[PDB]
């Protein structure tokens, strides 16, 4: 898979600029990077081809460059409706496509908000149904883009951890929820388990103890 | 004009067979190479396969592990996708997209291949909705209901709520006692576990004051099992 940040954020008419990191077996290999928009449940949409080329009738706002392994896209004078996420996709010396995880693209419409984060311990009913769960749920944060971290004790924990897609509020805000299932066991092993939301560059950590 | 619609989509067994097809129209179908895109849910784009226009050439992710064929009709305008052993980690959408193409020139004259057919272009310049696609086989069953305790840590505000897990299939209603409580309430997208069962968890945030001195109650209700239930959380 190719290398995209998670998200970028910036403001209207500001200029902005998401990496693409590959390999010399195809970024690097070949000039045939293309770059998709996929807005909100909708289908994706070109808006470059061969690293730099526009499509006809796409906007003169949308720039791409590459360099090595690594290709680029510029969105100059940011307008809300570039909202959404971008992929990259390369062209491989195995005469395969391959994509970049995507990158949520934020253009802000309304004042920054820090998340509002609360983490769950597996209730006592589920404990006894030989079962555990760790509920990390988080509201109230714009933009709509955050990174979902846990912990068991110092030690970072990938499996069996589910984060749901960011959705809006009634307050037009973003929520999100992450749980992590566990075994009896495990839960009662470790010293405590970490949340770690990032949001913006800074992240807030809250922390259940089995105790 | 140039469109392309997903179509075979629904919920299927794990182990069974499926096979996809998608519709095109107004271009010439026979001149241009097909891809077929997947996406789970909340997840990035994914490259599934590749045909050749006279489909005499196929290309395939190294990662399907050959669990997936691609064929076309070209007198039909139609493209397919073939599964076989589906697994739950095959739920995704499912994307038609051509490859784009035509000729190539040097200095002002322009060449093709034999039969004048499009060299390859190198990116899907058209895309339809894709279809969607769910592996489950549990059939409906009713949803456990889990209190999510005010932690210990808060005067402020509080937070508590319901962990709804266990069901099939979708959708849960959730309501706080009996409606009457709107403001602050969250009600977060459903997870599909590897279990093959629903997950959810709806929330509700309050006055830390307000702990014991008012009941909370989520009223969770799963039409499809006909089940409806009602839990109080509390400290
Ligand atoms: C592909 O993307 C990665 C991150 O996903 C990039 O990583 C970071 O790239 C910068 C530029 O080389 C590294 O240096 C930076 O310098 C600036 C000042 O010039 C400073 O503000 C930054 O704090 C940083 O020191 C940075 O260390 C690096 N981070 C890493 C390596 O994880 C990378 O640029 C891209 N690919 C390549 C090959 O550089």
């Amino acid at each position: 898979a190719l290398t995209q940040p998670a998200s970028v954020s910036g403001s209207p008419g500001q200029t902005i600029t998401i990496s693409c990191n590959g390999t010399s077996s195809d970024v690097g290999g070949f000039d045939s990077v293309s770059w998709y928009q996929q807005s909100p449940g909708k289908a994706p949409k070109v808006m470059v081809f061969d690293v730099s080329h526009r499509p006809s009738g796409i906007s003169n706002r949308f720039s791409g460059s590459k360099s090595g392994n690594t290709a680029s896209l510029t969105i100059s004078g940011l307008h809300i409706e570039d909202e959404g996420d971008y992929f990259c996709s390369s062209l491989t010396d195995r005469s395969h496509r391959i994509f970049g995880g995507g990158t949520k693209v934020t253009v802000l419409g309304q004042p920054k908000a820090a998340p509002s984060v609360t983490l769950f311990p597996p209730s006592s009913e589920e404990l006894q149904a030989n079962k555990a769960t760790l509920v990390c749920l988080i509201s109230d944060f714009y933009p709509g883009a955050v990174t979902v971290a846990w912990k068991a004790d110092s030690s970072p924990v990938k499996a069996g951890v589910e984060t749901t897609t960011p959705s809006k509020q009634s307050n037009n805000k973003y929520a999100a929820s992450s749980y992590l299932s566990l075994t009896p066991e495990q839960w009662k092993s470790h010293k405590s388990y970490s949340c770690q939301v990032t949001h913006e560059g800074s992240t807030v950590e809250k922390t259940v103890a089995p105790t | 004009q140039e469109q392309l619609v997903e179509s075979g989509g629904g919920v299927v067994q794990p182990g069974g067979s499926l096979r996809l097809s998608c519709l095109a129209s107004g271009f010439t179908f026979h001149k241009y190479g097909m891809h077929w895109v997947r996406q789970a849910p909340g997840k990035g784009l994914e490259w599934v396969a590749l045909i050749s226009d006279d489909g005499m050439r196929k290309y395939h992710s190294d990662s399907m592990w050959g669990r997936v064929t691609i064929s076309r009709d070209n007198s039909k305008n139609t493209l397919y996708l073939q599964f076989s052993s589906l697994k739950v980690e095959d739920t995704a959408m499912f994307f038609c997209a051509r490859e784009a193409g035509g000729p190539i020139w040097h200095d002002d004259v322009k060449y093709y291949d034999f039969n004048d057919g499009y060299y390859n272009y190198h990116y899907m310049d058209v895309w339809g909705k894709g279809t969607t696609v769910t592996v489950s086989s549990a059939s409906t069953k009713g949803p456990s209901v889990f209190p999510l305790a005010p932690s210990s840590k808060s005067g402020g505000t509080a937070a508590l709520g319901c962990l709804v897990k266990d069901y099939f299939p979708e959708p849960v209603t959730v309501s706080w006692n009996s409606g009457a409580l709107t403001s602050g309430v969250h009600t977060f997208p459903a997870v599909l576990q590897s279990s093959g069962l629903y997950s959810l968890s709806s929330v509700v945030t309050v006055p830390s004051s307000s702990l014991g001195t008012q009941t909370y109650i989520c009223n969770v209700n799963h039409k499809p099992s006909n089940t409806k239930v009602d839990k109080r959380v509390e400290p």
